[PDB]
């Protein structure tokens, strides 16, 4: 249950942890699976979408700031608006005052800074949203996994949500196959299809269950749902 | 009465402040990072800790550059040392803007720690959790001081913070002492992998990775960079030939 | 320049050698046809080893001497000792934005034991550059002839308040703005002293 | 955080009153006692300041009754410090409608701005309410004679007889068996006189610790003559009511 | 009481965990989404037959094309709609076409978070968030009819058939297997009609209940009480069948 | 309830609990100091505790020089000792700029303890944890010491002590200033000034010191400077030969 | 602590008795005595001098590595499968302290008798992390 | 400068300050109203605890916001004439921006939605006051009546009641009222307001104030004489039937 | 970021009184005993300089300090909030009346204008009351001499002869036999040295009572000469010298 030293954000534990922080990431825990993973020339993403029941819909658990950049959803719903919303205006601002497309790393340090000035000034809530920023530019194919603690690093593939960290070990077994594979779309997607499947407990895949995005230097940001994704299914 | 932790400016009947002392103590559990005050410069380290064998390699990195000659090198809450970092950047950006002149390290640690002070003195701010490392050359010289988050600086000539802070400041004692006349770069970067070494003893559980960068005269004159090719590699299988 | 404010104007050279650096003046204050005050002081101390002279509207000049003054004292109370480019830099900072309102000319030189002495001249624009010597103001435009020629580099103390007589003579002769007594401040490992002339006798030669 | 050490003053109780206020309608009855008749002839405004000794001041002190307007006078019973705010605001209030109009201001203006000012702060600004009711006495060509009162609430309503202060249910009900339609001013003041005899918590009545302020229209027809008496005139009402 | 934006160690906020439930206090609204339109319907609940039918009105259109229901605290929504509307218009305006659905709702719902003391880089306000969830309904010319749910919690889905407030669980349930992609309006506006008699409080009848629904040519209309009235008839006939 | 002692709020007692308590902060370095006053010139002499080896001796100073003419001796915690001599400077800088000439000692140390009342008023500021000694040399007074405190109380003093033994430093100078009935040092020459400074600072703690232990900060007629330590052996070496 | 009010000067008996056991006149130099406290931030400042209890051991959160080897330590009685990835355990459980990981293995385990199986499985073991987690609530997977 | 939230969701969903001024309303003094074919009667109760409060400048407990519409309050009497303000200057803007006289239920929603706004703004305590607007529409003759809730709910109503023992006067309109057929003259009205008050006045005739409304910018106060005057009959028809 | 504590930090609290105004009179009833009292022809005002440590200077500390050339200004609580209420007032009294009026304040006015400082401070939110008493003497051509008595919670009240501090009840029930009708200011400051005198508990001499009278206007202080409009300042301030004189006259 809360404790004494929950009240609001600018608070220390004694043993030196800020407990919002940590309830932000429990939050983004329980979210639901959307594994990804790049290659040299390519990044992709997928995602388990939620039904509240039969006659419902699906989230979009994948969102797109530019040509060239691509987010991806594991927690609060609403707070991923503003999060792509800052990322869409620091892309525009780089488009039309230096040209020069944002660069993976700059995004996520851009976003790290925005996520700290919750936490670090009174009336700021930490905001509970995991992105998985992909990406392309002039170095190489990128993808990062932001945290509601600040913590930005880049990895060749990760799984945030719900028994999704359980799905990260497929990937550790095949970390040596899928890096040495370029120009291979198709073959890299069915990969990461593999890798949600280990984080499946319930239902399997269908039609609508599964976002799938990528993008690249011949393949641009893509985002694929309905029939256009049960080829891969 | 109880609850003298709860906020931040209130004082403790003993006079010591406590919000400061739990982010002292949210410090020490972070990845250890050394800097060596050679004679020309100074010579900054990293023990960035590899987790889990997605992360990729040589890609992060934790010694930030400011301008061109002050170098930030942080541990414990990492992104709160980089917002620490970012106002320092503007803080030299300005001085540069509006002297012309690049800001000497002494006054870019008088800025750094008033803005780290800032946030100790108010109920509505949370103290900084980030001891930084930061040194640099300037036209007097070279300065290596480290910050704490209480907003205490000073001017070592060698320091470490990290879980294997304890461990690292006795061989910075070691080699102080064996070289008191003073020390060269070339050798401080190889005394600077050693000492990491020697401190990550106590982290080899979990899997090291080393990264060091080092600001001089005699070579860089004046410019912060890495270190890459074969001198880091030298380092490295130098302080593992003595293991 | 606006209608019958109080504007400098006259002539400020000075010239670096060996020992230092020495800045010439005259005493003169013309305002439009009439001269106010023959006997002021066109040199400002905004530091004991940095000096600067003025040039322009009167009121213009000395605000901006006095801002250098509390940014220079901030920056050798808090960082440092200052020195010359800084001393310029502050000029041409607070000089740049507000150059609709201010319009003045502004030389500064300063003595260091780095790089010995430099001169740095802020013209109406706001620019920065360094030199050897240089001049500013309207009695200042006749000189170009005599200073350019006779300039010499690593000269001697002696020698170059010999030149600086003999160059501020045509400014004082040849332009009426110009006049009073001549005065100089030299800068050098020693210290600064002030040198003062008399109309009657550079006159003479 | 900030949050532990507020108060939260602009509070609803769990059975719906608010709490400061209700503090300081107690705090009012702790402060010195004020009357205020309501005469055909006039209106007179009498109070008893409170902690009187040999060394207090008289000859040159009023700080019960004060005056907004050369037709309007005010009686402040309670914080006297929270009163003289008030008291520069009505007065800055009544000369800005002399600006705007040109004509003297009627007295229910100048209690709305005072109850508006009063129930601003009771509403927002988590700040304290002020801990003063006022008593307003006035005239004019709309309704005659006018005679309100204040709360720290900020609601006032029309009085033929108030008395807001110590024992102020003691006084109301002796002034009500007294008090008829058709007193000059002098029966009114003999009246308050006798209350504030009666509801006094020392022995005897000296002249010292009473303040009186009367409104009165003789020859002069439109403008009423206002007129704080001073302690010369106050000892002699004293004999002529009894007490002496 | 603590904190205001402050998170629980669930993880889920407070003040949304509590307007969520908030709701259940509210009326019921039903809709339903067919290809030939969708049906709203509410819970008038007089709490005297002293009320007027025509004084409540829990049904707003935000557009001749785009209408919504209300639930729960109803005064809250008034914000929500008089923003919805202005966005929907300035919409209209700024790009002289109708303002999509699902682009509105997402307008809107982004107000659901705006709860925050002190807020600093831009001046925004607001104590709780809004306690009133919306059904917003309407037709576009790329997807057509479209049955939302604006949430509270600032998230939204599209929605077949919903019953939200008290009968949001009874309600609900029993329109998963009375729904289906061949209904029609007017089996839709019958078991709509049905659904509420089964979760009425009282008789159902033009003054307990109103009904609406949107098309693509007539648009947003408000049913009036005459044919509220002949549609609980043929509710009546239907019912008892056999 | 029990949230007085946490702000500045008025006690049962009448007394401000949060400000007595930051009186208990200024006693954390354990630094004792004292200033006396010459006949024309004043010096002021503080313990020089320098705790690692790492610690450059040159940095690490509680002596800060606040103008050409003004020196000011802090004890307490370091950083917010520097935070006051920073608003301190600006301070200076914005009289000198404004009024034209050169500020008393006085007239500054009202100004700062005027702050720190400010400080101690507002509930959302904590009071300065620090204790400040103003001294210079005034021509249109003479030579000065002047020490304010975190509440805001500031009084010329003959001679100034602090630390932890403040009170037994401060008979060792009462009986001489009883015994001498002068209200300052005889002694025209700076030079001798230290020395006696030096002597009644040792008889009081019954220490040795040596050229790192203490730091001398010397203001004399338009002149304030730190004394390096090749100063302080010379000063210790005269004393030492002459008794 | 002082006061005059009322205290408990009872036990402050017991803690100067056993002050002066430790040190003082009688040491014998040869009873070692443990002390396994929780809240350091408490003790009176005597006890935790030195001549008294020397050696200050920090007792940490376990490591990555530790995690792990807790779980294998702790599921040794219990009928485990043979494909229990043990370090995908260790990295589920983030700061878990200790005794919070055998509570894991005993709701693992009682997870699988439930649902009847002979032998737990990797699932069981996920379903046991969640159910001792801050999960404790669970359910309600409403706007994530 | 006052940031905090004063109004926060409770567990149960309810909103602690609202369901506190809903109580604070409840003490209020009782005030009725009804409409017939063209005429609406406000009639209210005022405070016999204290007495020698005059007539003519006594703040009059209904208030004109405009000529053809009226309202009336209860409960905190401090916090209503606030309202009252706002909708008085509210309605002189709508006349100024639209050339229209105000209608009944564009106050309404205005006097809800300014409620609203203050169950919605940081630093503020909702209004404890619960108003009751009756007048006509322009070129209008219906009568309209709107009640307002602290809690920013308004609705229309044949008859309703607000304040301490309204439960009583609403139980007594639910018989003694037709929603259906009200009743056709101002006497009647008058006559019906008047029998539902000394359901709880339990006499006062001196302190009951009753306004009634008429098209065509007519609005009266009956004054004590004929109060009394109706007060004489209802009591004759009470006991001997 | 700003001020957080912008709710009122003084509450009414359940009795009727209030917390912060009760609190700053108990802190105000401890500390130095100062006192003043009126006479016929000037108003003196005198105050002991309690020398804290016996190396400090009591001259550097100005225990009364000078409001206007006519009024001064006497404080018995706490020195720094004592000093910014003077500097404050000593600003608003110029802004209010040398800008828009042209001369000084009378006593009447003043006091009340510096009294609206504290009566504000009780009232804004996030400060405390200052924790002071002021003792304000002052003449003017119309009102005369007048002594005011500044409360912290910012009433005012006009007293005859008045003391504040630990000696306060003693020299209050002393004072009243002291005082009569008509005075002098001789026989004014005399009476203040003596009562005074049993105060104190330090060491008694000139230099531990700050002692300033208010009397005619003198025109050797006034700085220069030649305006028969000003006669000089009539506020004066006895040093160690001038009241070691009247010392020994008890």
């Amino acid at each position: 249950f809360r404790n004494n030293y929950d009240g609001d954000t600018v608070t220390f534990s004694p043993t030196g942890r800020l407990f919002q922080v940590e309830y932000a990431l429990e939050a983004i825990k329980q979210g639901s699976v959307t594994v990804g993973l790049r290659s040299n020339t390519h990044a992709v993403l997928v995602a388990l979408k939620r039904n509240a029941d039969e006659l419902s819909s699906y989230q979009k658990k994948i969102i797109k700031c530019d040509e060239h950049m691509g987010l991806s959803l594991a927690g609060l719903a609403p707070d991923a608006r503003v999060l792509s919303n800052y990322l869409r205006q620091q892309c525009n601002y780089s488009s039309l005052v230096f040209n020069r497309k944002l660069a993976v790393e700059r995004a996520g340090h851009l976003l790290c800074d925005k996520a700290q000035k919750n936490t670090q000034s009174y009336g700021g809530r930490p905001y509970g949203v995991g992105l998985l920023i992909i990406g392309y530019d002039k170095s190489g194919a990128h993808l990062l996994e932001f945290q509601p603690s600040g913590n930005v690093t880049e990895l060749y593939g990760t799984a945030i949500g719900a028994r999704s960290q359980g799905a990260k070990t497929y990937l550790e077994r095949t970390l040596d196959t899928f890096i040495k594979i370029d120009g291979n779309p198709d073959e890299l997607i069915k990969a990461g299809v593999e890798a949600i499947s280990q984080s499946l407990r319930d239902e399997s895949l269908t039609v609508d269950n599964l976002s799938i995005a990528i993008v690249g230097k011949d393949t641009p940001f893509t985002i694929y749902d309905g029939e256009a994704v049960a080829k891969y299914i | 009465g109880t609850g003298y932790d709860l906020s931040n400016s209130v004082f403790s009947p003993d006079g010591r402040n406590f919000q400061v002392e739990y982010a002292v103590k949210a410090v020490e559990n972070g990845t250890t990072s050394i800097g060596i005050k050679c004679n020309d410069g100074v010579v900054f380290a990293v023990e960035k800790l590899i987790t889990s064998k997605l992360l990729v390699p040589q890609k992060n990195v934790k010694i930030q550059v400011v301008d061109r000659h002050i170098g930030c090198v942080y541990s414990g809450l990492i992104p709160d040392g980089r917002h620490l970092v970012n106002r320092g950047r503007e803080e030299a950006a300005s001085f540069k803007k509006l002297y012309k002149t690049p800001i000497p390290i002494p006054a870019f640690a008088d800025r750094l720690g008033q803005y780290v002070q800032a946030h100790t003195l108010y109920n509505s701010v949370r103290p900084f959790g980030v001891s930084t490392i930061f040194g640099g050359v300037d036209k007097n010289g070279a300065h290596l001081y480290m910050l704490e988050p209480s907003g205490s600086y000073w001017g070592y000539k060698g320091a470490a913070t990290g879980k294997g802070r304890q461990s690292a400041k006795a061989e910075l004692e070691k080699l102080v002492d064996h070289h008191p006349e003073g020390l060269s770069a070339r050798e401080a970067v190889k005394q600077a992998a050693k000492i990491i070494y020697l401190a990550h003893e106590d982290n080899k559980e979990k899997d090291f990775e080393l990264e060091i960068s080092w600001c001089s005269l005699s070579e860089t004159n004046g410019l912060h960079k890495f270190v890459k090719g074969d001198l880091l590699q030298e380092a490295i299988d130098f302080a593992q030939k003595e293991i | 320049l606006k209608k019958g404010e109080v504007s400098l104007g006259t002539s400020i050279m000075a010239v670096t050698f060996k020992d230092g650096v020495i800045l010439g003046a005259d005493s003169r204050t013309t305002t439009g046809a009439y001269i106010a005050n023959r006997v002021t002081d066109k040199l400002t101390r905004v530091h004991d080893k940095i000096w600067c002279c003025r040039s322009g509207s009167a009121a213009d000049t000395q605000a901006i001497a006095d801002i250098v003054q509390y940014h220079l004292e901030l920056y050798t109370s808090q960082y440092g000792t200052p020195s010359t480019e800084t001393a310029a830099s502050v000029f041409k900072e607070l000089c740049y934005e507000n150059k609709d309102n201010l319009t003045a000319g502004i030389i500064v030189a300063g003595y260091d034991d780095k790089n010995k002495g430099e001169v740095y001249t802020i013209p109406l624009g706001g620019s920065v550059h360094k030199l050897p010597y240089a001049i500013a103001g309207s009695g200042s435009t006749f000189i170009y002839g005599y200073c350019d020629k006779n300039f010499r580099e690593n000269m001697s103390k002696e020698e170059t308040v010999d030149f600086i007589k003999h160059s501020l003579s045509q400014a004082i002769k040849w332009d009426g703005s110009s006049g009073g007594v001549i005065r100089m401040v030299v800068l050098t490992a020693a210290g600064v002293e002030r040198l003062i002339f008399y109309p009657d006798e550079y006159e003479q030669l | 955080g900030s949050r532990r050490y507020d108060s939260r003053t602009t509070i609803f109780s769990p059975e719906g009153r608010l709490y400061q206020v209700e503090y300081a309608l107690e705090s009012i009855s702790h402060a010195g006692t004020a009357i205020g008749i309501m005469a055909s002839d006039g209106i007179v405004l009498a109070a008893e300041r409170k902690v009187t000794s040999t060394l207090l001041e008289q000859d040159t002190s009023t700080e019960k009754l004060y005056k907004l307007n050369d037709k309007i006078a005010v009686a402040v019973a309670g914080l006297t410090a929270d009163a003289e705010i008030l008291i520069n605001t009505a007065r800055i209030h009544a000369q800005n409608y002399l600006k705007t109009y040109n004509e003297d201001i009627p007295v229910e203006i100048l209690v709305r701005r005072l109850s508006d000012i009063k129930q601003g702060y009771t509403q927002h600004g988590g700040l304290r309410p002020f801990g003063v009711s006022f008593i307003y006495a006035g005239y004019d060509d709309r309704y005659g004679y006018q005679l309100y009162t204040s709360n720290p609430s900020g609601n006032y309503t029309g009085w033929k007889a108030i008395s807001v202060g110590a024992n102020t249910s003691a006084a109301q009900t002796l002034l009500q068996m007294d008090y008829k339609d058709d007193m000059k001013v002098d029966d009114a003041i003999e009246l308050a006189l006798k209350t504030l005899s009666k509801t006094t918590d020392s022995s005897a009545l000296t002249y010292d610790r009473l303040e009186f302020a009367t409104i009165r229209k003789g020859a002069n027809d439109g403008e009423v003559y206002q007129k704080i008496f001073k302690p010369q005139e106050i000892k002699d009402i004293l004999v002529k009511t009894g007490i002496t | 009481d603590r904190g205001v934006s402050t998170f629980s160690p669930e993880g889920r906020l407070f003040q949304v965990e509590y307007s969520l439930e908030a709701i259940k206090l509210g009326s019921t609204a039903i809709g339903i989404a067919t290809k030939e339109g969708v049906v709203l319907g509410v819970e008038k609940r007089a709490t005297s037959p002293l009320l007027e039918s025509d004084s409540i009105e829990k049904i707003v259109e935000i557009d001749r094309h785009i209408g919504c229901a209300m639930s729960g605290l109803t005064a809250d929504a008034r914000s929500m709609i008089e923003h919805a509307r202005t966005a929907a218009v300035t919409h209209n305006l700024y790009y002289d076409e109708d303002i999509n659905v699902e682009s509105l709702t997402q307008s809107v719902c982004d107000l659901a978070l705006r709860f925050g003391e002190g807020a600093s880089g831009e001046e925004r306000l607001m104590s709780r968030p809004f306690g009133v969830a919306l059904l917003i309904a309407g037709h576009d010319a790329d997807d057509g009819y479209q049955l939302f749910h604006a949430e509270p919690s600032g998230t939204f889905y599209r929605y077949n058939a919903k019953a939200i407030g008290s009968g949001s669980e009874g309600a609900q349930a029993e329109l998963l297997n009375e729904w289906h992609s061949s209904l029609t309006l007017k089996e839709a506006e019958l078991l709509v009609l049905k659904i509420l008699k089964q979760v009425m409080e009282e008789k159902l009848d033009e003054n307990n209940a109103q009904l609406s629904c949107i098309t693509k040519q007539d648009g947003f209309k408000i049913y009036d009480n005459e044919k509220t009235a002949e549609l609980i008839k043929e509710l009546k006939e239907k019912e008892a069948a056999e | 309830a029990g949230y007085d002692r946490h702000i500045t709020i008025f006690s049962p007692e009448g007394r401000l609990y949060q400000v007595e308590y930051a009186f208990k902060a200024t006693n954390q370095t354990n630094i004792n100091s004292l200033a006396v006053r010459g006949k024309d010139c004043t010096v002021v002499i503080s313990q020089k505790k320098v705790p690692d080896k790492l610690l450059d001796p040159t940095t690490v100073s509680y002596i800060f020089c606040i103008s050409r003419t003004i020196g000011m001796v802090v004890n307490g915690p370091i950083p917010d000792a520097r935070n006051a001599a920073l608003r301190a400077k600006a301070e200076a800088a914005e009289f000198r700029y404004k009024y034209g000439y050169d500020m008393p000692c006085d007239v500054l140390a009202k100004r700062m303890a005027n702050l720190s009342q400010i400080y101690t008023q507002r509930a959302y500021m904590r009071p300065l944890g620090v204790i400040l000694t103003f001294v210079s040399v005034d021509e249109e007074l003479g030579p000065s010491i002047y020490k304010t405190d975190p509440a805001g109380y500031y009084v010329g003093y003959k001679a100034t002590a602090t630390g932890p033994k403040q009170q037994e430093i401060t008979t060792n100078l009462e009986n001489h200033f009883k015994k001498s009935k002068i209200d300052h040092i005889n002694e025209e020459s700076w030079e001798k000034v230290v020395e006696f400074a030096i002597t009644h600072m040792i008889d009081a703690l019954g220490t040795e010191f040596s050229k790192n232990d203490l730091e001398v900060g010397v203001a004399t007629k338009d002149k304030f400077f730190t004394l390096s330590a090749e100063n302080i052996e010379e000063r210790l070496v005269a004393i030492a030969e002459q008794d | 602590f002082d006061s005059e009010k009322s205290g408990d000067r009872e036990v402050q008996r017991t803690m100067l008795e056993l002050l002066n056991q430790l040190d003082g006149f009688s040491s014998d130099d040869r009873v070692k005595v443990l002390a396994a406290t929780n809240r350091v931030d408490v003790l009176d400042p005597a006890l935790l001098r030195s001549g008294r209890l020397d050696r200050k051991i920090e007792f940490p959160l376990p490591s990555e590595d530790s995690r792990a080897q807790i779980l294998q330590i702790h599921s040794r009685k219990m009928t485990t499968d043979d494909d229990i990835n043990w370090q995908e355990l260790a990295r589920s459980t983030d700061e878990f302290n200790g005794a919070q990981l055998k509570a894991v293995t005993v709701e693992a385990g009682m997870i699988a008798l439930r649902n009847g199986q002979s032998s737990v499985k990797h699932e069981d073991f996920v379903e046991g992390i969640s159910e001792v987690q801050a999960r404790k609530s669970k359910s309600v997977s409403f706007y994530a | 400068g006052y940031d905090r939230a004063l109004s926060i969701f409770s567990p149960d969903g309810h909103i602690f300050q609202v369901e506190y001024a809903l109580e604070a309303v409840k003490r209020g003094t009782c005030a009725v109203g009804v409409k017939g074919k063209n005429c609406v009667v406000l009639g209210c109760e005022r405070r016999s605890t204290l007495k020698l409060q005059d007539t003519r400048i006594t703040p009059s407990k209904v208030s004109k916001i405009d000529s053809h519409v009226v309202l009336s309050f209860s409960g905190l009497n401090a916090d209503s004439r606030i309202l009252i303000e706002k909708a008085r200057v509210e309605a002189q803007s709508h006349r100024l921006t639209l050339e229209d006289p105000v209608t009944v239920e564009y106050l309404t929603r205005y006097v809800a939605g300014v409620q609203q706004r203050y169950t919605q703004s940081g630093g503020v305590r909702p209004f404890g006051v619960s108003t009751l607007i009756a007048g006509f529409d322009p070129r209008d003759d219906e009568p309209k009546l709107y009640q307002t809730e602290p809690s920013g709910i308004y609705s229309s109503w044949s008859a309703q009641t607000i304040g301490r023992n309204s439960k009583t006067v609403r139980e007594f309109l639910e018989k003694n009222y037709d929603r259906k057929e009200p009743p056709a003259t101002v006497e009647e009205c008058v006559k019906l307001t008047v029998r539902s008050l000394l359901e709880v006045v339990q006499t006062g005739a001196k302190n009951i104030e009753i306004t009634v409304v008429k098209p065509d910018s007519d609005i009266v106060a009956l004054s004590s004489e004929e109060i009394n005057q109706y007060v004489t009959q209802i009591e004759q028809e009470k006991q001997e039937q | 970021m700003t001020d957080r504590y912008s709710f009122s930090l003084t509450t009414f609290s359940p009795s009727g009184k209030l917390g912060q105004i009760d609190y700053a009179l108990t802190a105000v009833k401890q500390g130095v005993t100062s006192l003043g009292i009126k006479a016929t022809n000037g108003v003196v005002i005198a105050t002991e300089k309690k020398s804290s440590s016996p190396l400090a200077m009591s001259e550097t500390l100005s225990k009364v300090s000078l409001l206007t050339p006519d009024i001064g200004a006497v404080y018995s609580g706490m020195g720094p909030d004592y000093r910014v209420l003077v500097d404050k007032s000593r600003k608003v009294a110029h802004t209010s009346y040398k800008r828009i009026y042209g001369e000084y304040p009378p006593t009447k006015l003043l006091v009340s204008e510096v009294a609206k400082i504290m009566q504000e401070a009780t009232q804004s939110g996030g400060v405390r009351p200052f924790g002071v008493s002021l003792l304000i003497a002052g003449h003017d051509e119309f009102n005369g001499f007048s002594l005011y008595q500044v409360d912290p919670s910012g009433s005012y009240f006009p007293w005859k002869a008045t003391a504040i501090g630990k000696g306060s009840v003693a020299a209050k029930t002393f004072l009243e036999k002291r005082w009569n009708d008509e005075l002098e200011l001789e026989d004014a400051i005399h009476i203040a040295l003596l009562t005074l005198k049993e105060s104190v508990e330090g060491e008694f001499n000139g230099d531990t009572i700050e002692l300033a009278i208010i009397g005619d206007e003198n025109p050797d202080l006034l700085g220069y000469t030649g305006i028969p409009t000003d006669k000089g300042p009539r506020f004066r301030k006895l040093t160690s010298q001038e009241i070691n004189d009247r010392l020994e006259a008890l």
